[PDB]
């Protein structure tokens, strides 16, 4: 799936 | 069964919280960023040495406002960065180089603005010193982030797919997600820089701010009041955002839990972390009348 | 390229090392603290003159208390047109006041019914208004207050300020001439008037002048770093 | 009583009989006359050196001999003697009183004077074999702040105070040899004639006064101001000299008509002015102002020839070289910038 | 009493007041020659080449 | 004004040693500092030179490492830390003080100078003429020539002049080719346009006879003339 972008 | 997923990562409907959110904070973090850069080449007493260090946050939140939150803009809406891997990675390390450079230039203005109080007669500065301390954040921005640019690329989910908006038909994804050929030893990468990017940040703009609360009660109150909302800005709004990326590398979530978090959660959270630099312009703009004159 | 020669670069040389020492000198002249004595012609002036502590000029008075070097100036002798000299206090950090209490009493020389507590406040005026100083404060000393203690026993001061509806107590009439003195004052918002009584005792005067500095240099140089 | 109402009678008889003369002796104004002259463009000076080194307010300078080495005080306690040429400083004098007022330069090259708020008129040695500058004499005597100083030869100095007197000295014996008086309020400025025998000096009471060195005695006095004169300096012929009043107004005088002849003013001008210098032809009328910016007057027909705007506060100080060649402008922020005219 | 003050002030008076004045006119004339007489020799009103000029920046 | 210099005497070769020069009644600090050496019976050679505030030191070519000069300025002290001393380095030393500004007169004093014995692109100075009879009353010429155009392109001209009276250290006669010192009379007179410079000594009397010599101050290997001597 997708982890979120680093900040 | 290869995993179909929707283009639309979100419903239609849902996806209005996004856009809209995101365009009320890029409006701001742009205008008021162009702005602040304006007033600061506007007068002869703005060539002072302060405004060197209110041009390096306005710097760092147009690079911010220009990049970072479009990035997590494209990230949450639709599937895999389509730009490109090359973009990909660009985008994603002018995000770190924007959160740690805000974060050193927050630690660099407490620094001078308690020098100045704390001790009343101190050659504190010049613009020698002062350059380099710009310089210095932008080093140690690139520095402490170069371990997130060190292994970046791109993951070909593959496994998952997506349902095509054209047709809904199927579409192997390709996340930008980090290619850690090491990926054990990220695992505490991220614990130190919760410590070196929030904590230490916020250990020493606790004491410097603390201590000029101290020294100045030793009319005025406006920047009481400055000291104390500043200090709870970074206090409750860069605050979960380290909660939920150390969360990653830490106690485990449930497979739903993961899901609804990293889904909906996160976007809120990247919202607040954005928000402050979106705030900074503002705050620290306003709360002087040096350039409220 | 540097198509300079020998006695050229040596030149570059002795400017530098000039400019190193002026550099020095602004460096230790910025950390010492510039007070400037005005007044009456004898409200208190020697009074203070002892206990801060060849041609009719500018007299310098330098004391220290606690690494805080002051260089007090008396300027009290310059018998010309203040408004061609005191554009030169500029950078002062206090316009130091002394205020004599008998005055209240007593008449000008020029005997005209011209009240010399009226005449230190008509002074008052033309320095806490003057063009010049928008943001230097005045730590305004109240001096003699124990003839002021003797004379309004008998004396009352409706005779300085006939509005006066108090007692003829030191108290009530203290509070009335200090508040006099600091109404003048049209810009509250920038500076200040940090009044005192001057104390029988030579040593807790000096330590009011240390605090209203301090006060002063902390409030300069928050403004200047820029917190408003 | 009645001797001093009689004498006070007798003295505006001699006033009215002056105005008369002055005005039988007017018969065209000087625009008229230059009404027919080629006027001048648009001068366009800009800034070609900058010194600095000051850390304060700029109150006065001037240009030696030679047209090279100036000399600037700024009351940080500092008389720093500048090499025009190459930026380079000098010399750097220490002073014991910093609220230097105003300074000075031998036409010898060999001594600098100075003096302010404490009435001494300090006289340093440049050429001495200790290679350090040494207080040669303080010259003592005047009651009120000393204004400006100029020096006659290496051996005179002519110097005006606040005490409404104007002195001249003997640098060697230290004594007053005249003292010139009849001004009514303190004298702010003076400039010595090309030819070194009379010198003129302004005062706060609106006045312009020549004086004879040699003979102690007021030839002539010039009025016409609203308000003090701050500045004065001769046309290099030395038959006219143009003051600066805190009314805005430059004013340029005739000796021998012994009246008005121009008046420089311009509407949007409202600020005082500080220092004048006129140019080595006498055509252009520099005049530095409260503004911020130096402007330059044509002499001959009062008309804005140009504006030197390069400074933060208010122009102190003004200069043209003695070969023309350069103008210096001195100001509140700490820097001396020197102009020339463009090719 | 001011009486001294007074005679001086009158005697200055008579003083000045006995000064031969030429006419506005020629003292106009005579600026006027002047003026025209030295021109050309003031490098701010004629600037000068900058082969000439001392103070240039190319330097 | 006065400069005293000790430590001289016989060394063997090879060893080392260490020179001083005392200043006093003048400010030592803002003056910089030279040593000239002078070879018995032979021309001038300089040494060494520190800056004031010792920014920058400058050697001649034959003594390049193993000379040290440094200055003490609290002391009024300058020294010459002096090792590995060959035969060539038998000369009388002498302290020179010169301070550089507009209208500075550098090498204006010169030191007694202490004794001692043991047991290429630089701008050559040539003086063709070596002994020139004279008479008193009469007026004499020296010329002096140089391989390079001495007029730097900011008008000036690097070229002085020095009189060595027998048994005497050399005074300044003429600096920068025109301008006449403080204390000489103004029967000293010089001038050339570029390579060719003569000193005209006009109605010469006593106390003019001696070595006269020319030294350039273009680049900083400063070169000394053969120097000419005058017999009355």
């Amino acid at each position: 799936p997708n982890l979120p972008q680093r900040f | 069964n290869i995993t179909y997923v929707n283009y639309y990562l979100h419903q239609p409907q849902v996806a209005a919280i996004f856009i809209i959110s995101y365009f009320l904070i890029f409006f701001l973090c742009m205008m008021g960023n162009t702005v602040v850069c304006f007033i600061v080449m506007r007068n002869k007493h703005m060539h002072t040495v302060t405004n060197l260090f209110i041009l390096n946050l306005a710097i760092s939140d147009l690079l911010v406002g220009i990049f970072c939150m479009p990035i997590t803009l494209l990230d949450n809406i639709i599937a895999g960065w389509p730009f490109g891997n090359t973009m990909c990675k660009i985008s994603g390390l002018v995000q770190g180089i924007s959160v740690a450079a805000s974060v050193f230039t927050l630690v660099a203005i407490a620094v001078d603005r308690f020098q100045c109080v704390v001790y009343p007669f101190k050659p504190k500065l010049t613009i020698k010193t002062a350059f380099v301390i710009i310089m210095i954040i932008w080093v140690l921005a690139i520095t402490i982030m170069s371990p997130s640019a060190v292994m970046l690329h791109v993951q070909e989910e593959k496994y998952y797919r997506v349902r095509l908006n054209s047709q809904n038909k199927t579409s192997p994804v390709y996340w930008c997600r980090e290619d850690w050929p090491n990926q054990e030893m990220r695992k505490i990468y991220t614990t130190v820089l919760f410590a070196n990017i929030y904590l230490a940040p916020l250990s020493l703009i606790v004491i410097m701010y603390g201590r000029i609360g101290i020294s100045l009660f030793r009319k005025k109150q406006k920047i009481i009041k400055m000291l104390l909302i500043v200090a709870l800005l970074f206090i409750l709004s860069w605050l979960p955002l380290w909660t939920l990326m150390m969360l990653s590398d830490y106690a485990d979530l449930s497979p739903n839990e993961l899901q609804i978090i990293n889904i909906y959660i996160y976007p809120f959270a990247h919202w607040l972390a954005f928000g402050n630099s979106s705030v900074n312009p503002i705050i620290y703009g306003f709360f002087n009348e040096n350039f409220r004159r | 390229g540097c198509t300079l020669s020998a006695e050229d670069k040596a030149a570059v040389e002795r400017s530098k090392m000039i400019d190193r020492n002026l550099r020095e000198d602004g460096e230790k002249a910025a950390r010492e603290v510039k007070l400037l004595l005005l007044g009456a012609g004898e409200s208190g002036k020697s009074t203070i003159v002892k206990q801060m502590k060849k041609t009719t000029g500018i007299v310098e008075t330098h004391f220290t208390f606690k690494d805080l070097h002051f260089k007090m100036f008396d300027v009290g002798a310059q018998r010309s047109e203040r408004k061609k000299w005191i554009h030169c206090f500029e950078g002062v950090t206090a316009i130091i006041f002394c205020v004599a209490l008998s005055d209240y009493d007593l008449v000008l020389a020029e005997d005209e019914e011209m009240n010399r507590m009226h005449e230190s406040m008509k002074l008052f005026d033309s320095i806490c208004n003057n063009k010049w100083f928008t943001d230097t404060s005045i730590i305004l000393f109240l001096n003699k207050k124990d003839l002021f203690e003797e004379k309004i026993k008998k004396s009352p001061l409706t005779i300085c300020y006939p509005e006066y509806a108090g007692s003829n107590t030191y108290e009530e009439a203290a509070a009335y001439i200090q508040c006099q003195f600091e109404d003048l004052n049209k810009r509250k918002d920038t500076k200040e008037i940090y009044t005192h009584f001057t104390c029988s005792t030579d040593t807790k005067n000096v330590q009011f002048v240390f605090d209203a500095v301090t006060d002063v240099i902390i409030k300069n140089n928050l403004k200047d770093c820029g917190l408003f | 009583q009645s001797e001093l109402d009689q004498l006070r009678q007798e003295a505006e008889q001699l006033k009215n009989q002056i105005r008369d003369a002055r005005k039988a002796c007017a018969d065209a104004t000087l625009s008229q006359i230059t009404n027919n002259i080629d006027p001048v463009g648009r001068i366009q000076m800009r800034t070609r050196r900058t010194l600095r080194g000051h850390l304060a307010k700029i109150y006065a300078m001037h240009w030696g001999t030679d047209s090279r080495l100036l000399v600037s005080a700024s009351q940080d306690g500092k008389l720093i003697i500048w090499d025009s040429y190459t930026t380079n400083k000098v010399h750097a004098i220490p002073l014991r009183s910093s609220w230097v007022m105003t300074c000075a330069y031998a036409p010898s090259g060999n001594y600098v004077a100075c003096g302010g708020l404490d009435n001494i008129c300090s006289i340093y040695n440049l050429k001495t074999r200790e290679g350090n500058v040494r207080v040669s004499r303080e010259l003592a005597g005047h009651t009120g702040y000393l204004s400006c100083c100029r020096f006659l030869d290496d051996n005179q100095i002519v110097t005006s105070s606040g005490d409404t007197t104007c002195a001249l000295w003997d640098i060697e014996t230290g004594q007053q040899t005249t003292t010139f008086t009849g001004h009514t309020g303190d004298v702010m400025s003076l400039s010595l004639a090309p030819d070194t025998r009379l010198f003129v000096s302004g005062a706060c009471d609106a006045s312009a006064k020549l004086w004879d060195v040699r003979e102690g005695m007021c030839r002539q006095t010039f009025t016409g101001h609203e308000s003090d004169i701050n500045a004065i300096c001769f046309f290099p012929n030395g038959n006219a000299f143009a003051t600066g009043s805190d009314d805005a107004t430059c004013r340029l005088f005739d000796l021998r008509a012994d009246q008005e002849l121009m008046t420089y003013s311009h509407d949007n001008i409202i600020c005082g002015i500080t220092s004048v210098s006129f140019s080595k032809s006498g055509r252009l009328l520099l005049a530095g102002y409260d503004d911020f910016n130096c402007n330059v007057w044509d002499a001959l027909k009062a008309d804005r020839a140009g504006v030197l705007a390069g400074h933060d506060n208010r122009v102190s100080c003004l200069g043209v070289t003695d070969d023309g060649m350069a103008v210096a402008t001195g100001s509140w922020d700490s820097f001396l910038k020197i102009w020339n005219g463009s090719s | 009493a001011s009486i001294a003050q007074a005679r001086k002030l009158v005697e200055q008076l008579k003083m000045e007041a006995n000064i031969d004045r030429i006419k506005v006119s020629k003292a106009a004339a005579d600026l006027m020659a002047y003026c025209e007489a030295h021109a050309k020799e003031d490098p701010l009103l004629t600037p000068v080449p900058a082969s000439e000029n001392p103070f240039r920046e190319k330097k | 004004v006065q400069l005293v210099e000790s430590g001289g005497g016989l060394v063997q070769p090879g060893g080392s040693r260490k020179l001083s020069c005392s200043a006093s009644g003048f400010a030592f600090s803002s003056f910089g500092m030279h040593w000239v050496r002078q070879a018995p019976e032979k021309g001038l050679e300089w040494v060494a030179y520190i800056s004031s505030g010792s920014g920058t030191i400058y050697y001649a070519d034959t003594v390049k490492g193993r000379f040290t000069i440094s200055r003490d300025d609290p002391k009024n002290t300058l020294f010459l830390q002096m090792t590995s001393l060959r035969s060539e380095d038998t000369a009388m030393y002498y302290c020179v003080r010169s301070i550089y500004y507009y209208g500075s007169s550098p090498f204006d004093f010169w030191g007694q100078g202490t004794t001692l014995t043991v047991s290429s692109a630089d701008i050559v100075m040539t003086q063709a003429t070596s002994s020139v009879p004279v008479t008193p009353g009469e007026s004499v010429s020296i010329s002096c020539r140089s391989s390079k155009s001495l007029l730097h392109s900011n008008g000036n001209t690097y070229l002085y002049w020095f009189l060595q009276r027998p048994g005497q250290s050399p005074q300044l006669l003429i600096y920068r080719m025109s301008n006449l010192a403080s204390g000489v009379p103004d029967r000293f007179s010089g001038s050339g346009s570029g390579t060719a410079f003569t000193l005209t000594i006009s109605r010469l009397e006593a106390e003019d006879v001696g070595v006269y010599y020319c030294m350039q101050h273009l680049e900083y290997p400063l070169t000394f003339g053969a120097g000419t001597k005058l017999e009355l």
